[PDB]
RNA sequence: GACAAUGGUAGGAGAGCGUUCUAAGGGCGUUGAAGCAUGAUCGUAAGGACAUGUGGAGCGCUUAGAAGUGAGAAUGCCGGUG
RNA sequence: UAACUUGGGAGUCAGAACAUGGGUGAUAAGGUCCGUGUUCGAAAGGGAAACAGCCCAGACCACCAGCUAAGGUCCCAAAAU
RNA sequence: GUAGCGGCGAGCGAAACGGGAAGAGCCCAAACCAACGUUGGGGUUGAGGACAGGAGUUACAAAGGACGACAUUAGACGAAUCAUCUGGAAAGAUGAAUCAAAGAAGGUAAUAAUCCUGUAGUCGAAAAUGUUGUCUCUCUUAUCCUGAGUACGACGGAGCACGUGAAAUUCCGUCGGAAUCUGGGAGGACCAUCUCCUAAGGCUAAAUACUCUCUAGUGACCGAUAGUGAACAGUACCGUGAGGGAAAGGUGAAAAGCACCCCGGAAGGGGAGUGAAAUAGAACCUGAAACCGUGUGCUUACAAGUAGUCAGAGCCCGUUAAUGGGUGAUGGCGUGCCUUUUGUAGAAUGAACCGGCGAGUUACGAUUUGAUGCAAGGUUAAGCAGUAAAUGUGGAGCCGUAGCGAAAGCGAGUCUGAAUAGGGCGUUUAGUAUUUGGUCGUAGACCCGAAACCAGGUGAU
């Protein structure tokens, strides 16, 4: 419900109240896992693909007389079992996404921050004040609000001088509210989101 | 994405051949006829563990009837005489009775005629 | 591909709440002078496709609701 | 829960079964398919409803009826869906489908006598169930058709 | 603790082993990775370690995900050698 | 100690001997076709010299313990010259 | 996968409505004027026509110039590290620093954000090529007619989802053959009314299809029997020809690629050197198995055999130290494996051996089960936005909340029936979306294998 709001030289400038229908759930880790691994899934190309008996060149004649030779019978140079010759079955281009209801979409999403707020993994900043990229400074910034080493950083639009300054910072990936998903939040061991973005977020989720 | 054969075929097939050591020419060196042996192998081991019983017991029999001869008395009728006096002594320590102390064993068949008249 | 209609089979069944298939009665086109009054009347009313059927024949009428 | 710690939920997954991979899985060499016969080939079987060739039942039973091209189909409401509405309300199509209980309105509404109406309404629908008429005016209310 | 059950082809059901790749976490490696070779090692099986030699730069483990995922037979295909 | 119902998944549609009730054949066939039972099939172990189908008997694993079944006890070869 | 078509078999299979992407409308012929039938003017439709600045080379007429813009085809700049240890070599380990709009990647004697080439970011064109904006430059301000060998019809065919059928609608051959705004055509035979439209002339961007290419990139794609046939080739080789069609990658960090001596004609070796390593010496990383040899610890020349197994002395060793290892006189027991079979030691099939490769897959539908979300509701599709993402939006559509009946219909009932009868199917709640597993269907559908059939070519050396 009630959550402190620091500021960036790590003093309390305030608090804040988010609802608790948002950062206050049980996470459902059933919903959550399946997203996960519907957004993994998404994220694969899937050009793979291999040359089937047809595909493969030439091989039209039959190689020797059905019967009298002694040899068996062959009916292509490139059938499966020749050296050379066509694939059976394997590999072949297709995509691997699949889609979700969206209210289980939602009920990750919130699972995902309520966990975050859970494990002490939920910091609100007063604002991000950043009139020119410098990555030394967001380090320090980081160093400051005694940040781990996974952070995800959430602003409430496109913030480009912020964007600018983590974007090198190992560990440190950037989004806006609207940007949420739940491989970044998951993987973040702890999340740095402005006011303003934590009202967009607890607008847009409910 | 591709999974070559690689090396377990040669580690399983090793496998077979180590344990195929000390048989005939090829059948400790192709993999196909250590198989084969070593599945006969197994077979014949999981008889003869249940064969090895029967041959023991044949033994000890036949050298207590030779001890029991020795007092002129057949093996049946000191076996039945044992039973009678309440004796429970198997087979194998009646042997080793038979071979290693020979008064002790002539005790036994003393007990053994004497329950029997 | 969609699996397709055995349109045959939709001519002559019809799916009953419970999910079996009404059918008409074989036997009532012609040569009724052979076939007993009683016997007629009684081809008048309708049957189930039998449990043994169905099991063969559930695919062709997936779509038949 | 975190990406090195996934969890599926308990038996929502399930190893798929891998045929023809050696004796002791149960499905080597055959495969499941027995030996022999049509039904042990690639590509192999009769066509679903193919009886051997004994005349087929879908051919041994008779054709029957029609198709009417101007059928007519009502979406229906009964009357305990009406009863969540407040006394003294005006029912109409409109109110019907905003408040979901007609998804879709089909050839027009039509008002069946099942449930029992608790709350006096006036409804325009276009048709009516006889039950139905007795039961929105017995308790007060009117209808009329549209 | 105390009773029962546990031969098995077609076939049905269950649980596991191992291979390559991916994600995340945590590790190993020129003070020597993978591979190979030897050994009197461990596990109920598939199989897993350790030690030593060879080798000379990559590779495990945990959890989850995906498969070109396991060969002794096809007068199978190619190569090598009897 | 099963049975039935409803669903998911099958495989099977070449059978064999023995005993017994019968057809057929010649009160022939290791013949052939039906009824009944067993075994083999899909069953190892002991007996029948060897010997799927006969007799005893159904192997979870280990034991250099014991009692028995059919069948046996002069030697081969366990147990009565 | 509906309506329909269909030896009403196997199968074939729409369209309109609705939701979207894109969006654009126009020029003639004719009547009628001017001139000497041919040119101009004029006109272009659902009732109109005759008569009475704004648009443009993307259709709507068509050729050009001026200046600017952008982009493409070369490039330029571009932050920040030192030390020790092990090593042949440091980027590794250790310690202490730095840069970051740059921690993409590759190289460098092992694994580098700070060594190099680069990356983020910024800059750049003499010339040519485009796309483009402005200026310019162009052009403009119901009396008569309305597509005739036409529509249409018969016969024969074809195309329409539709096989000639109740077959409209479209086209072809042959033969016939209209009407003229009171006109003509369609609304699934046909007729009448009604409604919609206005054939028998032409033109038109965009949304859509594909990739030999080019530029920049990507991959839970291959990694030398794989991946292209081809990493070094449509070559070698085969064929008269059309045509078929391989095998073959790796020294080392650096050639430092072994001076010199010795045997030998040489080949090949042994030394000596180089190198971290030469059992890395070019047939060059690793170097398995089959197979071929040399040495020897135990054993074997009276013995009958699927070669092992169980028992077991003797001899020889000594381990992942375990009631150890090697061998084995002698005794018991014992007719390989696979396939196919009632039944195989089978004298039925298959395999010389070793290695590699070699067979239920995927897509879209159906059904069922498990899982999960929501629940009298559940859920979107295309599309748009987004990073080829998640996701947001999109409610058209789909399933369910009600069934019965061939249908009209009626409705917790309904159908049959004369029935207030009896009987059938129903009512007296639970669905839906995604997804793991099983199975089915359409696809080559677990893999290999015919004899053949058709089409287009090549051959009378
Ligand atoms: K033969
Ligand atoms: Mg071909
Ligand atoms: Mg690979
Ligand atoms: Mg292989
Ligand atoms: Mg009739
Ligand atoms: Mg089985
Ligand atoms: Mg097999
Ligand atoms: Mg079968
Ligand atoms: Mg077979
Ligand atoms: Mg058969
Ligand atoms: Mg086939
Ligand atoms: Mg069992
Ligand atoms: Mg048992
Ligand atoms: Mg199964
Ligand atoms: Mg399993
Ligand atoms: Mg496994
Ligand atoms: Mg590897
Ligand atoms: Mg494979
Ligand atoms: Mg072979
Ligand atoms: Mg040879
Ligand atoms: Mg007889
Ligand atoms: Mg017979
Ligand atoms: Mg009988
Ligand atoms: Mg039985
Ligand atoms: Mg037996
Ligand atoms: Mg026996
Ligand atoms: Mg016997
Ligand atoms: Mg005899
Ligand atoms: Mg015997
Ligand atoms: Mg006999
Ligand atoms: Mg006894
Ligand atoms: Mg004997
Ligand atoms: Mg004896
Ligand atoms: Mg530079
Ligand atoms: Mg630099
Ligand atoms: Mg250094
Ligand atoms: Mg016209
Ligand atoms: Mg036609
Ligand atoms: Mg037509
Ligand atoms: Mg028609
Ligand atoms: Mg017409
Ligand atoms: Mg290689
Ligand atoms: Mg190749
Ligand atoms: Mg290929
Ligand atoms: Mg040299
Ligand atoms: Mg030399
Ligand atoms: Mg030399
Ligand atoms: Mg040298
Ligand atoms: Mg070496
Ligand atoms: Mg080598
Ligand atoms: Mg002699
Ligand atoms: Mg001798
Ligand atoms: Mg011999
Ligand atoms: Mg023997
Ligand atoms: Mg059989
Ligand atoms: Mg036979
Ligand atoms: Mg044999
Ligand atoms: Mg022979
Ligand atoms: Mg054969
Ligand atoms: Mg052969
Ligand atoms: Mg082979
Ligand atoms: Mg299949
Ligand atoms: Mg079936």
């Amino acid at each position: 419900a009630n959550y402190d709001v620091l500021k960036l030289d790590g003093t309390k400038s305030g608090s804040i109240e988010l609802s608790d229908a948002v950062f206050g759930i049980e996470p459902n880790n059933s919903v959550l896992f399946e997203a996960i691994n519907l957004q993994r899934a998404s994220l694969r190309q899937g050009t793979h693909a291999v040359k089937n008996r047809s595909a493969v060149s030439g091989g039209g004649r039959k190689p020797w007389k059905q019967k009298g030779t002694g040899r068996a019978r062959q009916g292509t140079i490139r059938a499966p079992q020749w050296r050379g010759g066509g694939i059976v079955f394997g590999p072949t281009p297709r995509s691997y996404a699949y889609k979700m209801p969206k209210k289980m979409r939602r009920l990750a999403l919130r699972s995902a921050l309520s966990f975050k707020a859970q494990e002490n993994g939920l910091t609100v900043v007063d604002a991000f004040n950043f009139e020119a990229p410098k990555t030394k400074e967001f380090k320090n910034v980081l160093s400051t609000l005694e940040q781990p080493k996974k952070v995800l950083v959430v602003t409430e639009n496109e913030d480009v001088n912020v964007e600018l300054s983590a974007r090198n910072i190992p560990g440190v990936q950037v989004t806006t509210a609207q940007g949420l998903n739940v491989l970044d939040i998951t993987n973040a061991d702890s999340l740095v989101i402005t006011e303003a973005a934590a009202k967009k977020v607890e607008e847009v989720l409910g | 994405p591709r999974v070559k054969g690689g090396t377990v075929t040669r580690a399983r097939r090793k496998k077979t051949i180590k344990l195929a050591k000390g048989y005939f020419g090829s059948k400790h060196t192709l993999y196909k006829v250590a198989k084969q042996q070593v599945m006969k192998s197994g077979q014949y081991a999981f008889r003869d563990r249940r064969q090895r019983k029967r041959d023991f017991r044949k033994l000890w029999i036949t050298r207590i009837n030779a001890a029991a001869r020795q007092h002129e008395m057949s093996y049946s009728r000191l076996m039945n005489g044992l039973k009678k006096a309440g004796i429970d002594i198997n087979r194998k320590m009646l042997s080793e009775i038979a071979i290693s102390d020979e008064k002790a064993f002539a005790q036994l068949v003393t007990k053994a005629k004497d329950a029997l008249k | 591909p969609k699996m397709k209609t055995h349109r045959g089979a939709a001519k002559r069944v019809k799916r009953t709440a419970s999910g079996q298939l009404k059918r008409s009665r074989a036997f009532t086109s012609h040569l009724f002078a052979n076939k007993s009054t009683k016997q007629k009347r009684q081809l008048r009313k309708a049957r189930l496709v039998s449990k043994s059927d169905m099991k063969r024949v559930k695919q062709l009428l997936a779509y038949k609701k | 829960m975190k990406l090195h710690e996934l969890k599926p939920a308990e038996g929502s997954r399930k190893e798929r079964n891998r045929v023809g991979r050696g004796v002791a899985t149960g499905n080597g060499k055959t495969s499941g398919r027995g030996h022999k016969g049509q039904k042990a080939r690639s590509g192999g079987g009769v066509r679903p409803g193919f009886e051997g060739g004994q005349l087929p039942l879908f051919r041994r039973l008779p054709k029957r009826g029609f198709t009417n091209i101007n059928r007519k189909e009502y979406a229906i409401v009964n009357l305990d869906q009406l009863n969540k509405f407040e006394d003294g309300t005006e029912v109409t199509p409109a109110l019907l489908v905003e408040s979901g209980v007609v998804k879709n309105e089909k050839s027009g509404i039509k008002i069946l006598g099942n449930g029992s109406l608790d709350k006096k309404l006036t409804v325009k629908a276009h048709k009516f169930s006889a039950s139905a008429a007795e039961a929105i005016d017995a308790k007060g209310g009117a209808h009329e058709v549209i």
